[PDB]
């Protein structure tokens, strides 16, 4: 019901790589479904980040970039900026109890 | 003293008819035509039926997810299948050739279902497109054995894929095109307009692409898949390339036993019996050459004919001591058929010749045999089934089949009639025949009586009696004749 | 961008029920699915359901099934949640999200459900309490 | 004097063969082969055919000009037509499965036809178009059931129309395809050049395109136009689409009877008279068994075979003292029967009970052979393309086959029951004369010429006790 | 002092069965089933077979380049080809209604071959290509009567061409459609790639285009021809035109005789013999009613049935002075059937009643030519091929014909016991009429001994006995 699973949180000082995983399994990642990113600041409604796993909006800036192998999937945001500070979530469909979409447990990005 | 010459009669109310005469009662009959099945589906063989229920052949082999319960068929001895099933294309649609490999099927006992094309190696495309035609409980779906190969995100790369068949016999591959109902919805699932859809080995060669159109809608929907079906031989490769369209097979058939059997329409179900004929009727369990029950059979069944009765004498014409054949029958001999009853100073009596008898005796049972051992039985399925627009060849299987019940059941009715003609007459001629033996060995030495007995013009005993009704008298004296 | 304009948070009884509607700019007629997704304070974010108005088709989360009604108007292109036997745990806020993956048509339908949300409402906060 | 026992004999000529022998003159025969038809095409129960004169069933049905006296399709009870119409498409063209729409008529007595989409609604389109090959009268025409949609001003709108059959019952379309010689035709009549038609209903999903090509001429053109037709079930849509090249139906025909017909071939014209058996020679009213008139045949006819005679004995052999000497011709109540000489004198009479067993013996033996022949409607005959000759073959050898089979089956049983029905009278008058002897006994003496000669005097009365088989005659029993 | 009467006995082992009794020994009989062929292939009606040998029809008419021993052709009676034969399409492909061809060709029994268009008509082509699959001695090469038009320089010009149909009866063309397995190919063959064949007649219409595709390597190749053909009609005119990929046809066959003939599956050559009727197994000499040799006969045969024996009986139960007609026949008669011992003091012996023998006789001759005369033979071709997608027609073709046989061959035996019957039957009843007739005359003056046997209280000169013998006796 909540598969998709997220460190807690992530961090980096201004200028770092940092990741966000996204694990989960046969029934949801795998499967050949896609994983989505949203973005989210306190307050607010989430923002879509990256679609089809590797994709972005447009808006979204290029230090944003998807990956996904397996039943595994990954968030990777280069040049980390100071306002990177956000809530960030996977999603992908999850095909157990008849179907239902997935949300991860979501990845604290703290900036340093 | 007295002989007489007789014939057996009897307490028989059996009748027969002839060419001559009808309503001839007779002592003894055999009824040749099977009157009676079961009433049940039973086991051909003793190996049970496919039971498809309400899935079509298209259903079955395409997966159509409420014939969940046909994924693992076991060997079938006969496909049972209902008139006008639900449970065919979920997805609107047609299936090409399709009577062609219902005609295969008669000839399938069992079905090696292989992997061929496994879904999660098209990496490059959307494998987890369904719609709500094919849904289970509300959950939107598709054919269980097939791949709905749509854009991967904005993209659909050329889709290629291939099977070499060495699953070490013939194979079954079946697949299809999707063709919808506009432009729009051709970019939505595949991005690609001029799409194609090109399939072969080293006997087919087909390309083939989609035709958008409107049409009305069919289980909601306005577009249409169309199957294909090819048999690709051993070591053989299919190839398969698309641009769009394509509904890739997951999985082939291999055939693995190549028996005779065939597709049977019944709306029942299996019941716990066994038969070596099996009609939609029901099961026939029988020794005679030919049986009314049905015209469609599966199995080795006697011949169908169109008639109530085919009753042939083996007995004498049922006519109900002093008197002999002319007057009738004496219902007192019961040791044979034709015979002779007798009185002097010893005893009344009654006899048999055994002679006579038995030769008449295996007469008639040759004359049987050779009616019903000249019936050739085989296993046949007898029935095809063709499409709406070969009424010209529907209509020629149809007046064939007509053609041949006309003769044979015209043959078996004459042949019935003019034998048991001639089966009365030949038992006629057999007393007749008696009669003059005796009295030709006895001449003068008796008196005829007019109503077949001979009177003797000396004492005759037993032993005397017992003679002439043996074959030896000679008495050239005692002329009381004067 | 597309405007869903989501309406405003309510306060509510426990053994009770919530309603939350979202409008849509024409989403009710174009053939983009509308679905709903819960937030509970300091939490991550939960998929409650969908409805496509074009088909007239909805789905639930195992969690809400016999919970969560979900229905729609196009006349006003408004698509509506409702949900009963209220409890205090949810005190979440409630979204609408346009799934700007699996586009629709009429005289047809079909589903990969390897969508997205491309456009989100503002967020309906519900408190439950005594 | 004497007792004879013997037959009746009689002035016929007519003979019968029998395995043993041929040309046997029989008293009595019956001929069961029908060889003679009147010469007329008559209306079969009442009901005439549908004369097509010289049109075909495509000039009929899509409304060739020359056909006009077909368009109100009164009912028929059979199709005729002539071999080799000329009254077929005006325009030059082709029809897609037609020898299966030939067929499909086969089992049509009535059509309604209906205005399925009247031309004048193509309100984007030219609906007056036409040409010379189809002209009346030197004026440019086309086919009277459709429309030739062509370009209006300088363009061709998507020409779209459907029709959902609520009519009652399964409805017959019929549309097609103009093929251009050149692309300048297609531009002038067309002004879109990758153009197609496109058809479809819940079961038909059909799109085509024209072919440009230089193509002979037929009736002054180089261009040609495909026919195609479908089925509509009730309550089903049909759906037409064209960017060009679309010759719409105006009428659709309904099929009203949906009865047992056929299609005959024949030269001839309706004449004022009634059938239930229809050949193309001639109408055959009769009641035997077979009949050698015609191959094909239309109704409930005799079975026909390929022989010349098939006649049953019925009578006795006609072989003008007695019996063993030849049965009296005289003898005029019976076949079998008694000479009674006497001091009153003379006479014949037949023996009843002999007779009339014997007499309804034959009479069902009759029966037997005749009514064991089953009848069916049957319009015994097909239509083939000439790209399906090994089925016409196959087709072919199916019918010389069932021929060969029942011809053959119909002369031995006639040769075998003869030989029966000969055998039968013999035996029955040599029964006849032993039921006799045995009874006389030692009071008679044979004479070896099949008569009874008393030992004692018996006048008339005794020998109608000797005939009935009552009597008993001990006065003078003594031969000496 | 005495007439016997009796009936011819012989020295026979021949046995035919009846429907009541079985194995009865019987002094004549006819056997009507023919069982044995020469075991050789003959030149039917005295004209020879066409051997193709190795090749296919469809190689033969292509020109396949192993097939060049059959570009004369004398006029044939059969046409004799191995089944699963070798040299058929050198390059692969498909040959479209090629069973409807082969069906065509059993009504034909000779061909001319015209030059309907001479290669070098296409000045503006290439029509000097080839391939290794069709290669000779391995130089490459194709299909002997057919071009192969290919781009000449850097260009495709469209290829036109046509026939008048003046050469006095309807003739046979053949065409193809080249299908590259890549476009690298379409383009180093043809330079035009959106390319089509349009092929049209008075009645045909046909316009394809090639279909490019990976397919299987067949014989080296992975790319494939179509082939097709029509009839064109005497006076019609057939048109081609072509943007590539179009293999035009150079000559066309004239058919010239359109007699009954057929296509025999054999594996054999042709033998220096004639017959009227062949089969595979070899010629079947004979003039019976039915034959048990082989199911697929060509030319004018009996009727095959499933049967080992069919024999109709002609003559007496075989039963071998004092006694006949009774206690058995007699092996001291042989001029009639049916007849006299005429035993008294002069002399005694045997002699035929040759009235009762001479109608017998004439009686059986007619009742075996009523048996097998009335019997339909015709010419016939046997047979029909099928595609692997017409099984459900394949199927009904084997069902009437076994159909047919069944009901042939049931038949046959049903005759042949229900006939001997009948006839040994007559031959009994014969006797005893004969018996009768003397019994008749000679009423009294003769005592029965009741085995046949007639002994007189008026002595009987040999011209008495005479006199019984005819119908005086007094
Ligand atoms: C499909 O697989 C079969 C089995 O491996 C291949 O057949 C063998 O292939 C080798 C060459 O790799 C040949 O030497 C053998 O003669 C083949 N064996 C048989 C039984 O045919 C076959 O070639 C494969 N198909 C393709 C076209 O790759
Ligand atoms: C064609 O007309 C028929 C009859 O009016 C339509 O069939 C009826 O349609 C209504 C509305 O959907 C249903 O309530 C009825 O149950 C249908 N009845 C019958 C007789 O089937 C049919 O839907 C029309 N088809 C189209 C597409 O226009
Ligand atoms: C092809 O040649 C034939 C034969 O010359 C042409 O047919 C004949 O044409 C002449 C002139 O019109 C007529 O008089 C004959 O009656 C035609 N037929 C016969 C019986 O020969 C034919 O017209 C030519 N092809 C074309 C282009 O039509
Ligand atoms: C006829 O007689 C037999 C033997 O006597 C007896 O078994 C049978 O039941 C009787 N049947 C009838 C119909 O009287
Ligand atoms: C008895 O005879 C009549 C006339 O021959 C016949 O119709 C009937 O069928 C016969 N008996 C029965 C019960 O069938
Ligand atoms: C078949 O018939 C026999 C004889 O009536 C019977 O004993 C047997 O139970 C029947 N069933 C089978 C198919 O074994
Ligand atoms: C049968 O025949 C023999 C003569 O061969 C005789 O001895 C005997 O009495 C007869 N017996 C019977 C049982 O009839
Ligand atoms: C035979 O005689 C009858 C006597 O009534 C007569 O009617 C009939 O015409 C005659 N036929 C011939 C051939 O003379
Ligand atoms: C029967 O009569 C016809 C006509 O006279 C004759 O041709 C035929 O030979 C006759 N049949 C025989 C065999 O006597
Ligand atoms: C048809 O046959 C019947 C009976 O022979 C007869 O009454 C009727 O007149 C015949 N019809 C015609 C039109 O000749
Ligand atoms: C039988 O024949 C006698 C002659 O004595 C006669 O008187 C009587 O009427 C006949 N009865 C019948 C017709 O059976
Ligand atoms: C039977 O007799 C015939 C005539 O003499 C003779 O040709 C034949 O060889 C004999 N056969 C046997 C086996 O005795
Ligand atoms: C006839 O005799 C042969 C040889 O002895 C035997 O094989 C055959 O079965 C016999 N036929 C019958 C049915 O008695
Ligand atoms: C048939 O056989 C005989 C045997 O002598 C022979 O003379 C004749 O030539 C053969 N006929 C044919 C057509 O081969
Ligand atoms: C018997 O009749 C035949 C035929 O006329 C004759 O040749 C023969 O001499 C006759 N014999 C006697 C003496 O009756």
């Amino acid at each position: 019901q909540s598969v998709l699973t997220q460190p807690p949180s992530v961090s980096g000082a201004p200028g770092q790589r940092v990741t966000v995983s996204c694990t989960g399994s046969s029934s949801n990642l795998g499967a050949t479904y896609e994983v989505h990113w949203y973005q989210q600041f306190p307050g607010t409604a989430p923002k879509l980040l990256i679609y089809g796993s590797t994709n972005r909006p447009s808006g979204v800036p290029e230090r944003f970039s998807g990956s996904k192998s397996g039943t595994s999937a990954s968030l990777t945001i280069t040049g980390l900026q100071a306002e990177d500070e956000a809530d960030y979530y996977c999603q992908s469909y999850d095909t157990s109890l008849r179907g239902f979409y997935v949300f991860g447990t979501g990845t604290k990005v703290t900036v340093l | 003293d007295q002989i007489c010459i007789g014939y057996h009669a009897n307490n028989s109310t059996e009748k027969v008819d002839t060419i001559l005469e009808r309503n001839v009662t007779v002592t003894h009959a055999k009824d040749i035509l099977e009157k009676t099945h079961n009433g049940k589906l039973c086991k051909l063989n003793g190996i049970p039926p496919l039971e498809l229920g309400d899935c079509s052949i298209a259903g079955w082999l395409l997966g159509n997810p409420e014939c969940d319960r046909l994924l693992s068929v076991p060997e079938w001895s006969y496909i049972m299948e209902k008139e006008n099933p639900r449970d065919g294309l979920c997805y609107p649609g047609s299936f090409n050739d399709y009577e062609e490999l219902k005609h295969l099927l008669s000839s399938v006992k069992h079905f090696e279902k292989v992997k061929i094309l496994p879904k999660d190696r098209w990496t490059q495309h959307t494998t987890t497109g369904g719609s709500r035609a094919c849904a289970v409980s509300g959950n939107p779906s598709f054919f269980r054995n097939m791949v709905w190969l749509t854009k991967k995100g904005s993209n659909y790369p050329v889709a290629k894929g291939s099977y070499n068949n060495t699953s070490g016999e013939q194979m079954l591959i079946i697949w299809g095109v999707h063709h919808p109902n506009d432009e729009t919805e051709q970019r939505t699932l595949y991005q690609n307009v001029g799409t194609y859809v090109s399939v072969g080995t080293s006997t087919l060669n087909k390309r083939s692409t989609p035709d958008i159109a409107t049409r009305p809608k069919v289980n909601g929907q306005g577009g249409r898949m169309e199957f294909s079906w090819t048999l690709l031989d051993m070591w053989d490769t299919i190839n398969f390339e698309s641009t769009g369209n394509l509904i890739a097979p997951e999985y082939g058939f291999k055939i693995s036993k190549r028996g005779s059997s065939g597709i049977m329409k019944t709306e029942g179900t299996l019941e716990n019996c066994e038969t070596k004929c099996q009609t939609p009727l029901g099961a026939i369990n029988t020794t005679l050459p030919f049986h009314n029950v049905h015209p469609l059979t599966i199995g080795e069944c006697p011949k169908y004919v169109k008639s109530e009765k085919l009753v042939l004498a083996t007995g004498l014409r049922n006519v109900p001591a002093i008197a002999g054949f002319i007057e009738g029958g004496w219902q007192g001999m019961v040791d044979g058929w034709y015979g002779y009853h007798h009185s002097n100073d010893q005893g009344s009596g009654y006899a048999a010749d055994k002679e006579s008898t038995q030769k008449a005796f295996d007469g008639i049972t040759n004359k049987v045999n050779s009616v019903i051992e000249k019936m050739n039985t085989q296993f046949e399925a007898v029935g095809k089934e063709f499409s709406n627009l070969e009424r010209r060849l529907e209509n020629l299987n149809k007046k064939m089949e007509d053609g041949f019940l006309d003769v044979w059941t015209y043959n078996a009715e004459l042949l019935v009639l003019m034998e048991n003609e001639r089966t009365l007459d030949f038992h006629d001629s057999n007393v007749k025949n008696l009669y003059d033996k005796v009295r030709m060995q006895l001449r003068d030495n008796v008196k005829e009586l007019g109503n077949g007995c001979f009177e003797f013009y000396h004492k005759c005993d037993d032993e005397c009696m017992n003679s002439v009704k043996n074959g030896t008298y000679d008495y050239p004296k005692y002329e009381e004749e004067s | 961008q597309v405007q869903l304009v989501q309406s405003g948070a309510q306060l509510r009884k426990p053994g009770s029920s919530v309603t939350v509607s979202c409008k849509a700019s024409g989403d009710t007629f174009n053939s983009y699915s509308i679905h709903w997704v819960r937030q509970a304070p300091g939490q991550g974010l939960e998929w409650m359901g969908r409805i496509i108005p074009v088909f007239g088709m909805t789905h639930y989360a195992q969690r809400f099934r016999g919970r969560i009604t979900v229905s729609a108007d196009k006349s006003t292109r408004t698509a509506y949640m409702e949900l009963t036997s209220l409890t205090s745990a949810d005190t979440a806020m409630y979204y609408c999200a346009r799934d700007g993956g699996d586009k629709f048509h009429s005289s047809g339908h079909f589903e990969t459900n390897q969508g997205y949300f491309d456009h989100w409402g503002q967020g309906a906060l519900v408190t439950v309490s005594s």
